[PDB]
This record gives C-alpha cells, structure tokens and sequence, in this order.
C-alpha cells in the first residue's frame, strides 16, 4: 500500500490533534473570562480561570523580565526537532514509543505559539483544595507533555 | 515546554 511510503510519519496527526485541541481551548476561557476571575465548577476542588504565565517561577535566575518568553521558546524548538528526527527512526510496530513522542511534540508546540505570538501562556485549569492549598493554572498542552513523558518513564519496564 |  501507500502507508509504507511515508513510514511512521502519519503519526504526526496525533501530534496536529493536540495542537488545535489546546489552541481552540485556549480560545474560549480568554474570551468569556476576566483575568482571574473564577467559575466554580466544584466549590472547595476545580474551577475555571483566566492567568497569564511569564515564568516567574525561574525569576530569582536574573536581575530583570520577560527572558523567559525568548529562552524558553527556544528549549522548545530544539526539543521538537530532536523528537521527529526520533520518531522517523522507530521501527514499525513500535506503538508505544509512536503514540508517547507525538504526544510531547503537540504540547510543546502548542505553548510555543502562545510564547511567540501572544508575550505568555494562557492557563485555565486551577485545582485546589478550600484554601489551604492552590495548585499553578495549567491547559492541554501541559496534560499532553506530562502524560506523553510519562510513557517514556515507564518504557523499558 | 511546559507553562511554567
Ligand atoms: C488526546 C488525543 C488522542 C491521541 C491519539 C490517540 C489514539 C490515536 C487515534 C488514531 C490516530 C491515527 C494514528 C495512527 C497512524 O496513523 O499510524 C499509522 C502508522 O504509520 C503505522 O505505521
Ligand atoms: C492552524 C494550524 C493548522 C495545522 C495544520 C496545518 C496544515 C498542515 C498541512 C500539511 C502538513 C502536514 C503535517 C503533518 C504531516 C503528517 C505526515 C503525513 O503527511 O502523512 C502522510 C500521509 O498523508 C498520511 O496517511
Ligand atoms: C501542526 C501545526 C504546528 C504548529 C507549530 C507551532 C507554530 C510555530 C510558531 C510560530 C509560528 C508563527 C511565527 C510568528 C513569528 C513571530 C515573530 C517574533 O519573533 O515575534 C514578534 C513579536 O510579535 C514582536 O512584535
Ligand atoms: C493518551 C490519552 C490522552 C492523554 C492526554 C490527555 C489526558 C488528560 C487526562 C489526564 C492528564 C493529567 C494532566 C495533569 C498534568 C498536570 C501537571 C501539569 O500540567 O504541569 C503544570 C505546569 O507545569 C504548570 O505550569
């Protein structure tokens, strides 16, 4: 047939599957959301919302902002280019590490565009307890890059 | 990659 022309590079369409999915999530809570405010889908648990991420995390790292929209766009270029190039090598029937590498390469670029075209990363997803405890916004592409290493964890064994 |  034509599949073994192009030779494990249709898994990509998992990776393009992730990349529209984030992106048009992204989409609507920045439209129906003022910054910070909350819909409350659990009371003391889940709720909706609206932040901005610049990286202030890793902000004890230099005296100034806004390096971390140009550093860590550039991480995630580097990381994407190694995976393809990883991915043409896998041997057909190699199904887990297939499905795991294209799941990595969606989030990442998904948070990419928003580092290169918007100055930050939109999140939405804030879990919590009452209020002794509140867990940093995230969106889709995190949950695909968290599961897709997951996969490559528990590889081998 | 990740947001943070
Ligand atoms: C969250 C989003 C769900 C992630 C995708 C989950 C399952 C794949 C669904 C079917 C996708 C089709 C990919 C199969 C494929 O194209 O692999 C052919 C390969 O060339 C053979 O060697
Ligand atoms: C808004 C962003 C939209 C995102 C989409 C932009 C348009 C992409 C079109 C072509 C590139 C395809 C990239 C993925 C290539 C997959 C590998 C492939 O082409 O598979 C061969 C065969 O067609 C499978 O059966
Ligand atoms: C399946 C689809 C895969 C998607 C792959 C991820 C998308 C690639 C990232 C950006 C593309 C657009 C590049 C826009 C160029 C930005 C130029 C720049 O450096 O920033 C300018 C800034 O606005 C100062 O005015
Ligand atoms: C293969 C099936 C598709 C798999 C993909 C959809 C699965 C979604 C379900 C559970 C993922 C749980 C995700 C939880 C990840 C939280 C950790 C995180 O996102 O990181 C936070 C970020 O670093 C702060 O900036």
């Amino acid at each position: 047939p034509d599949v073994d022309r192009f030779g494990r590079l249709p898994w990509l369409w998992i990776t393009v599957l992730v990349f529209v999915l984030d992106q048009v999530s992204k989409a609507f809570f920045q439209a129906e959301l003022s910054m910070y405010q909350q819909i409350v889908v659990i009371p003391d648990l889940f709720s909706w919302t609206l932040a901005y991420n610049t990286g202030a995390a890793f902000s004890f790292l230099a005296d100034s902002s806004g390096w971390q929209r140009w550093l860590f766009a550039l991480i995630a270029i580097v990381v994407s280019a190694s995976l393809v190039v990883w991915l043409k090598r896998l041997k057909k029937g190699e199904t887990w590490l297939a499905i795991a590498l294209a799941l990595v390469l969606g989030g990442a670029l998904g948070n990419l565009y928003d580092r290169m075209v918007l100055g930050h990363v939109v999140d939405f997803i804030l879990v919590h307890w009452q209020n002794r405890w509140y867990f940093p916004a995230f969106n889709l592409a995190d949950s695909a890059i968290t599961v897709g290493a997951v996969m490559l964890a528990l590889d081998m064994f | 990659l990740i947001s943070t």
